[PDB]
């Protein structure tokens, strides 16, 4: 955990904060992920290259 | 009592089991919808048709 006693685990937390910002942005460009399935609900597979 | 007896009926189908359909590859084999399904249907009755034949 950050030390909030002196400016070095202030950027600490800024640091894991920044971190936590670009997870996100990652996750905003990720697509869904998409699965077919048969008339029992069996998996068919996933489906990647799609228009 | 009025419109509670022999009011309504429900008709069944093979479409979720197996049928042979006419479709270019389905003429010779048995293929049904899947356990997974839409159930019912209303037949429209404004002209009273299943006073006819249901």
């Amino acid at each position: 955990a950050a030390d909030m006693t002196t400016l070095a685990g202030h950027q600490q937390l800024w640091d894991t904060v920044m971190k936590r910002r670009q997870k996100r942005e990652d996750e905003r460009i990720a697509p869904p992920l998409i699965r077919l399935w048969d008339g029992d609900y069996k998996l068919r597979g996933q489906l990647v290259g799609e228009r | 009592y009025e419109n509670v007896v022999l009011a309504f009926m429900e008709i069944p189908t093979l479409r979720a089991a197996g049928l042979s359909l006419p479709i270019a590859g389905l003429e010779d084999i048995v293929t049904g919808l899947g356990d997974f399904h839409y159930n019912e249907g209303w037949v429209d009755g404004a002209d009273k048709a299943f006073t006819i034949s249901a």
